[PDB]
RNA sequence: UAUCUGGUUGAUCCUGCCAGUAGUCAUAUGCUUGUCUCAAAGAUUAAGCCAUGCAUGUCUAAGUAUAAGCAAUUUAUACAGUGAAACUGCGAAUGGCUCAUUAAAUCAGUUAUCGUUUAUUUGAUAGUUCCUUUACUACAUGGAUAUCUGUGGUAAUUCUAGAGCUAAUACAUGCUUAAAAUCUCGACCCUUUGGAAGAGAUGUAUUUAUUAGAUAAAAAAUCAAUGUCUUCGGACUCCUUGAUGAUUCAUAAUAACUUUUCGAAUCGCAUGGCCUUGUGCUGGCGAUGGUUCAUUCAAAUUUCUGCCCUAUCAACUUUCGAUGGUAGGAUAGUGGCCUACCAUGGUUUCAACGGGUAACGGGGAAUAAGGGUUCGAUUCCGGAGAGGGAGCCUGAGAAACGGCU
RNA sequence: CAGCCGCGGUAAUUCCAGCUCCAGUAGCGUAUAUUAAAGUUGUUGCAGUUAAAAAGCUCGUAGUUGAACUUUGGGUCUGGUUGUCCGGUCGGUUUUUCAACCGGAUCUUUCCUUCUGGCUAACCUGUACUCCUUGUGGGUGCAGGCGAACCAGGACUUUUACUUUGAAAAAAUUAGAGUGUUCAAAGCAGGCGAAAGCUCGAAUAUAUUAGCAUGGAAUAAUGGAAUAGGACGUUUGGUUCUA
RNA sequence: CGGCACCUUACGAGAAAUCAAAGUCUUUGGGUUCUGGGGGGAGUAUGGUCGCAAGGCUGAAACUUAAAGGAAUUGACGGAA
RNA sequence: CCGUCGCUAGUACCGAUUGAAUGGCUUAGUGAGGCCUCAGGAUUUGCUUAGAGAAGGGGGCAACUCCAUCUCAGAGCGAAGAAUCUGGUCAAACUUGGUCAUUUAGAGGAACUAAAAGUCGUAACAAGGUUUCCGUAGGUGAACCUGCGGAAGGAUCAUUA
C-alpha cells in the first residue's frame, strides 16, 4: 500500500551512515546497505535490488529480529507500511474440559520488501519498539499468490 | 513532570487509561533546549548515572565535515537555513540536528589552500611535487563551490546540539544536497 | 522499589544455603561479588551451618577478621562475600582448604581437597571480546576476566586459573565426549560426558549428556561446565561423583549400609 | 476416609424447597477455664484523627584533630598519644507498615535490552597533558570555610548575623617520562627507473563524517592508469581480517572540534639497594580515588498467554494523539513519550467501549471421592501509598514524604 | 421453648425448678458468612406432555457441529522383562527348556528430507596369501570403493491442533522419605568413637493454563497438478544475471 | 416408499396418567438452539426500546412465606349420567 | 373460598421542594510552587609589575648585592557566585458554571405484605347452579360481566347407512 515515490517528505532519507560517493563512479551509485537477519530467513530481493529506505525495514535498516517469531493471516493492510496481523488460537477451559476460537490482532511493520494483501499468511518477527503498538516485523509472506494467477475458470 | 508515560496515552484502543501511580523520576523529559546562534552558551544537566549532558543554548561554531576530502574545521555558522521538520525553527532561527545551514567557510577555504592550493570561488620547490601529485582527484558539485565563493556553505547539522552540546554537522553533497537546495527554492 | 535492595529474608533466602526455616527473621544476602545471588555461596553460611566452625554469625565474623580465610588466594573480611561454583576456601589455621562443588541433590558440598590441587580454580568461558588498544580479552562465567587468552579459547570453554597469579595454566575445548559437570536446575550437580549439541538459533542450547551409568539427561548450554576428559576429570569430585541415584536406590544403600 | 434425615398428605409417590447435619490458621460473641509446647492478634468501620516518647546515623594502624579536653610520658624544635566539635566521605531510596487506588493495569510464568543506566562488586587497564627544541613551578601550589572563641537578635523553632584566627583525599589550581612508526609540509638535480636533506601533526574522552572490520570455486584475453626484481627474453610468486541466529556489532584507523573529562601536589605501617660518599639516585606492605570494558547488585522497558460481575453498557477512539508514517525534540535509552507535516486509520458480539466491585495480583487458604466451589487485608514474591493532589533538590538509585516547595 | 416439626387452652415427657440422665469435654454454645450435603447451577451431572421450563411459526450472520475415501497386511532376523527350569549357589545370584509383553532393523510394487563436502567406522573387497590342528578358526595390509559412525553448510520445508518424554513452573505451603521434640503439633536435625577424633543427613513428588524441546502420525482440520503457467532432467535454445 | 392415526408386554420410560416415544440415561457423552431453578411480591417498580394508542419486547429488588404445585388413592360430595 | 371497602404495623415505589451532601469527570477563568530558560551581578577572590612608607624588605652605601618585598588608589583580565528576574513547562488548587455516580431529608401520593375472630357481595371449585380458561376490547361496586376469536386442563376420545 501507498510507496512509489521514493524520496518525498519535507526531509529526504538515506540510510544513515551509509554513503553515495560522488567522486568515485560506480554504476548503482546508492550504496545499498543490508543485513541479513537470519533464524534461517533469507533477505529478499525486492529489498536488495530497490530504492526505499525505512528505518523499520529489518533488512535495509537498523531494526534487528530477536526474540518471539510468530505467524498469522493479515486482516488490515490499509495504514502506512504496517500490517494487522491476526493470530487465530485456542483457550483451554478446564472446568468444561473444551477450548475457545481466541482472537488477538498484531500490528507489525512491513518493509516493501513485501507485498501484502488481506487474506495472506504471514510471518514475522519480534524486534526493537518501532511504534506505540508495533514491536513486530514482517520478514515472510507465505501465501506468495494464493491463487492469484490461476483466478479465471475458461479454458 | 514533563513526562515520557505509556500509562497516559489512552490505548491502542482507545479505554482512558487510569493513572496508574504518580509518575516517576526514570520516566522524565526534559525542557527543550532548542539553540539559536547568538554567544557561545552551555548548561550542562545531571542525568541519569550522574553523568552531564550538554546543552548547547544559542551556540555558535562546530566542525562540519567533507564527505570527498575527508575533513573538517574550526568553522561558524551564520544561520538556520531550512529545518525539515518545522518552519517555526527557522523564524526563531532555533539551530538543531538535520536543520540545514550556512557555514562560515572561510576556515575550509584556508584547510583547502593547505591540502590541494588550487583556490574555490572562481613559493616552494619540493612541496610543488606533492602539490603536483596531489589535486584534480574532486572537482566538486557546483553548488559547493558557488557556496564556498560566497562564504556560506550549505550543511546540515548532525550532532544533537540538545544532548551533546556540541553544534557540528556535514557539508552537503550529492542528491540529498540537490534535494534541500530545492526545498529551499520552494521555501523562498 | 526506589533502587537496590538491601535484606534478603530467610524464606526467600535460595535453598541450597540448606537455612533454618525458623532461626530469625532473614537471611545473609550475599554480597555484590563475583557470582550470582542465588548461584552463590556467603561466608557466614560455609562456616556455620555447613562446616560448624562458629557457633554463630559474630563468631565467623571474628574468624573473618583474623583473617585465616582465603576465598581464591585473597584474604576477604565480609561475612557475606558469595563464594560460588568452583572458588577455593582456604582456612590456613586447619590447613582445611575446599573447594565449593555441589553435591548430586544439588547443595554445595563441603569438599576437603589437597593443598596442592587446591591452587587453581578451574572455570568457564563467557565472553571473548576485545577491550581497548585492541588487546583481546576472555570473561568467565565464575568472576573474573583474563587478558590475552590462547586464541582458541572459544566461548563456553572452560580454563584451568593459576590464581595465585590470576593466569591461564590450560584449558578445555568445549565438545562431543568431553566430561561436564551441571551447575543447572534439575540436573545441577550431576557428571557426564557429552553426546550432542542441540544448536538452536538464540533459544537456547541445549546439551544430551550421559553419565558413567548410561542413564542420559538434557540441560541448556549455561548450566553446563566442561570438567575434562572421560576418566580424567581435572578436579576431585565428592563421594557419589556426579551419578545422583534413583529414590529406590538411595533407600537400598541407606538400610543396606548398617555398619555401627 | 463418594452417607442423608423432619416438614404440604386423610394416606401415596414425586417437583420442590425450607429445616437439620459436618467443616472453616472465618470473624464476632456467651458461658466457663488447672498444666505442657505452639502461638495469630485496629485488615473488615474511617488510606479517620493524633498529645508524649522512641524507630538512622556513622570513624578505623590507615581524612582533618595545638578541644586553652582527657590524660601523660622518657619520637616531635613542621607534625606523631587520645579525641568533643565541625567540614569531606558514605548512609539515610533498605527495612517496617498499610491495601486507598488499580480490571489487560497490577500480577503469574515466559522472552528480549542488537533498546538502555547501573554508587556498590570483584576482574581490568592510561610513557604522547609539551606545541619549535639556547636560560622553564618543585624534596610538595593557593585562599577560603567550619569547630572554637567572641560581638548578638528573638515571644518563639533541631533559628543562625558579625569579627578573630584554623585545617583537609574540602575545593580549586598544577609538575615530570621518550624511542619508534605513520600522516601533512619541503634547499634541488637531470632529462629519467625520476629522488630525497629536512619542518609540522598523531593520548583519552567529544562529534559528525569517512575507511577497514573480508571470505561459494578454479583459468584467461587485453584496453587505460605503470609498480618491484631485472640473471634487460621479461617475471610478478609467498599478498590481511573477531563474534553472533543476525548488525551501521566488537574494534581499529583517517579528519577535525572540545567553554579539553581523565592523566595519584592522598593517609597507616615498615624503613631496603648501589655508592658516581651526595644525603645522591633509587625500591616494600598497603589505602582511596580515577577511564571506558567486564561482573555483581540491580534498572527501566519489552514478547507471548492468562483476570471477578454487568447488554437495565453496541458502539468506542479520533476538536484537546486516536492508529500509522516521515522528520525533529526530548530521554539513560526504545517508542505519539512530545513537536511539525501528511495519511485515515485503530478496537469490537472470539463482547470493544462503558458501569460495578463491601477487587491490590500471585504464592496460597477452607472445603475435600472425581469435577469442583468459595476466600486470599495478612509472615514469601511483586505492585502501589505515606492526609490529598501537585512540583522538585540531593543523589548511582527518590518524583523520597521519620527530604524540601 | 421451639433452626424446622412444633409444644401451652387444669392429666405439659417440649415452659420454670430438684433428682436422675444424655452428648461433648477444657471446652461447649449462639450469630452471621461460606464449603460440604446441593445431580437445589448439572463439563463430569439436572430438568422443560402435565410439577418452574420448547421462543406462535419459519428465515438467518456469528458461533457450535458435520457422511465415508488415500500404507493395509505378511515374512526375516535382532535388543530387552518378568513369570518359569534347578537354586548352577554363600535369605540372596546365572543360564537354559520356555513365555507373554515392549521395542529395533529390514524385505515385501515401498524411502526415513535431499545434496555440496568433510573420516568413509567397516570390509562388498583382494593386493603378498598364510602366523598355522589335516581347516576359510585367525590379520600385518592398501589403488577402485559399501557412508549413517558422526559433523557443517546449503536447499526449502503444507500448516496446525492432539498427545510423548524432557528442560524450565522461587522458598514456605501441600503430598512425602529419614529421625525418640519423653509423645505429638513440630523441627532439620542428628549419630558414633579412643568417647584424644570420626560420621550420616538435610531427599523425592506434584503444580497440568502459556512459551521452549523432542518423539509419535491415529484422530480432527488444513494444504497441493484440472486455462496444468504442473513435476522431474542427457533437455537443447535462449533470456536476466551474479561474480 | 410417504403425512394430519389402535393392542399387548414392556425387557426400554416414566412420580403416575401413560409413552412405540415422553425409549436406546448413575450400563450417565449422536449434533444443536432455546428456556427453568420454592412459592408470592411481579410480568409489577424502574429504566431502555417498540408503538397512534391500547399495549409489546425487555425486566428488579425490598419485603414476605412453609409450603405452591404435580400425579394419582380412598373417601365425602355434585341442581352429572 | 374470592374480591372491594375498614383497623393496626412494616417494606419499598413515585414525588414538589428550583432540595441537601460526597466523590469522579469537566467548560471558562484564574493560577501557587519548583525545573529549565532570558537576563541579573549582592559578594569572593586569582594573574597583571600597578607607586609606596619598607632600615641586610634576595647574601654589606646603590633600578633593596630589591625577596610570593610593606601593601592599599590600581585598573585590565578572568573563575565562582545569592536575592532579583524574561519566557516556557509541569501543574496543585481556587472561582463560577456543567455533568455522571452514590447517598440522603422529603409534604403528599399510590402500592404491597402481615395479622384469628370487621362490611357488601358468592367470582372459582360439583354442568359451583350462565361449563372453565386464554387473548382482546368495552363496561361496571366488588368479585366480575359481555363482544369477538381461540382453547379444553370439558360437562363429549361415540351415530352408524
Ligand atoms: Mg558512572
Ligand atoms: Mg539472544
Ligand atoms: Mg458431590
Ligand atoms: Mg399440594
Ligand atoms: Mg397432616
Ligand atoms: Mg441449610
Ligand atoms: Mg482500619
Ligand atoms: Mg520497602
Ligand atoms: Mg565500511
Ligand atoms: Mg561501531
Ligand atoms: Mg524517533
Ligand atoms: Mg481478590
Ligand atoms: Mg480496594
Ligand atoms: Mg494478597
Ligand atoms: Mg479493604
Ligand atoms: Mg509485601
Ligand atoms: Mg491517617
Ligand atoms: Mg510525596
Ligand atoms: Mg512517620
Ligand atoms: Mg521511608
Ligand atoms: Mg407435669
Ligand atoms: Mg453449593
Ligand atoms: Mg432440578
Ligand atoms: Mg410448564
Ligand atoms: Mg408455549
Ligand atoms: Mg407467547
Ligand atoms: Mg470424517
Ligand atoms: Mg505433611
Ligand atoms: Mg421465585
Ligand atoms: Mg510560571
Ligand atoms: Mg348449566
Ligand atoms: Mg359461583
Ligand atoms: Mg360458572
Ligand atoms: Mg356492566
Amino acid at each position: 500500500s501507498t510507496e512509489l515515490t521514493v524520496q518525498s517528505e519535507r526531509a529526504f532519507q538515506k540510510q544513515p551512515h551509509i554513503f553515495t560517493n560522488p567522486k568515485a563512479k560506480a554504476n548503482r551509485k546508492t550504496k545499498r546497505w543490508y543485513k541479513n537477519v537470519g533464524l534461517g530467513f533469507k533477505t529478499p530481493k525486492t529489498a536488495i535490488e530497490g530504492s526505499y529506505i525505512d528505518k523499520k525495514c529489518p533488512f535495509t535498516g537498523l531494526v534487528s529480529i530477536r526474540g518471539k517469531i510468530l505467524t498469522g493471516t493479515v486482516v488490515s493492510t490499509r495504514m502506512h507500511r504496517t500490517i494487522v496481523i491476526r493470530r487465530d488460537y485456542l483457550h483451554y477451559v478446564p472446568k468444561y474440559n473444551r477450548y475457545e476460537k481466541r482472537h488477538k490482532n498484531v500490528p507489525a511493520h512491513v518493509s516493501p520488501a513485501f507485498r501484502v494483501q488481506v487474506g495472506d499468511i504471514v510471518t514475522v518477527g519480534q524486534c526493537r519498539p518501532i511504534s506505540k503498538t508495533v514491536r513486530f516485523n514482517v520478514l515472510k509472506v507465505a501465501s506468495a499468490t494464493g491463487k492469484a494467477n490461476k483466478q479465471f475458470a475458461k479454458f | 513532570g514533563i513526562s515520557r508515560d505509556s500509562r497516559h496515552k489512552r490505548a491502542a484502543t482507545g479505554a482512558k487509561r487510569a493513572q496508574f501511580r504518580k509518575k516517576r523520576k526514570f520516566e522524565l523529559g526534559r525542557q527543550a533546549a532548542n539553540t539559536k546562534i547568538g554567544t557561545k552558551r552551555i548548561h550542562p544537566v545531571r542525568t541519569r548515572g550522574g553523568n552531564q549532558k550538554f546543552r548547547a543554548l544559542r551556540i555558535e561554531t562546530g566542525n562540519f565535515s567533507w564527505a570527498s576530502e575527508g575533513v573538517a574545521r574550526k568553522t561558524r555558522i551564520t544561520g538556520v537555513v531550512y529545518h525539515p521538520s518545522n518552519n517555526e525553527l527557522v523564524r526563531t532561527n532555533t539551530l538543531t540536528k538535520a536543520a540545514i545551514v550556512q557555514i562560515d567557510a572561510t576556515p575550509f577555504r584556508q584547510w583547502y589552500e593547505s591540502h590541494y592550493g588550487q583556490s574555490l570561488g572562481k613559493t616552494s620547490k619540493n612541496t610543488e611535487r606533492k602539490w603536483a601529485a596531489r589535486a584534480a582527484e574532486a572537482k566538486i558539485e557546483h553548488a559547493v563551490d558557488s557556496q564556498f565563493g560566497a562564504g556560506r556553505l550549505y550543511a546540515a547539522i548532525s550532532s544533537r546540539p540538545g544532548q551533546s552540546g556540541r553544534c557540528d554537522g556535514y557539508i552537503l553533497e550529492g542528491e540529498e544536497l540537490a534535494f534541500y537546495l530545492r526545498r529551499l527554492t520552494a521555501k523562498k | 522499589a526506589r533502587g537496590p535492595k538491601k535484606h534478603l529474608k530467610r524464606l526467600a533466602a535460595p535453598h541450597h544455603w540448606m537455612l533454618d526455616k525458623l532461626s530469625g527473621c532473614y537471611a545473609p544476602r550475599p554480597s555484590a561479588g563475583p557470582h550470582k545471588l542465588r548461584e552463590s555461596l556467603p561466608l557466614i553460611v560455609f562456616l556455620r551451618n555447613r562446616l560448624k566452625y562458629a557457633l554463630n554469625g559474630r563468631e565467623v565474623k571474628a574468624i573473618l577478621m583474623q583473617r585465616h580465610v582465603k576465598v581464591d588466594g585473597k584474604v576477604r573480611t565480609d561475612t557475606t562475600f558469595p563464594a560460588g561454583f568452583m572458588d577455593v576456601i582456604t582456612l590456613e589455621a586447619t590447613n582445611e582448604n575446599f573447594r565449593l562443588v555441589y553435591d548430586v541433590k544439588g547443595r554445595f558440598a563441603v569438599h576437603r581437597i589437597t593443598d596442592e590441587e587446591a591452587s587453581y580454580k578451574l572455570a568457564k568461558v563467557k565472553k571473548v571480546q576485545l577491550g581497548k588498544k585492541g588487546i583481546p580479552y576472555v570473561v568467565t562465567h565464575d568472576g573474573r576476566t583474563i587478558r590475552y587468552p590462547d586464541p582458541n579459547i572459544k566461548v563456553n570453554d572452560t580454563v584451568k586459573v593459576d590464581l595465585a597469579t590470576g593466569t591461564i595454566t590450560d584449558f578445555i575445548k568445549f565438545d562431543t565426549g568431553k566430561l561436564v559437570y551441571v551447575t543447572g536446575g534439575r540436573n545441577l550437580g550431576r557428571v557426564g560426558t557429552i553426546v550432542h549439541r542441540e544448536r538452536h538459533e538464540g533459544g537456547f542450547d541445549l546439551v544430551h549428556i550421559k553419565d558413567s551409568l548410561e542413564n542420559t539427561f538434557v540441560t541448556r548450554l549455561n548450566n553446563v561446565f566442561v570438567i575434562g576428559e572421560p576418566g580424567r576429570p581435572w578436579i576431585s569430585l565428592p563421594k557419589g561423583k556426579g551419578i545422583k541415584l534413583t529414590i529406590s536406590e538411595e533407600r537400598d544403600r541407606r538400610r543396606a549400609q548398617h555398619g555401627l
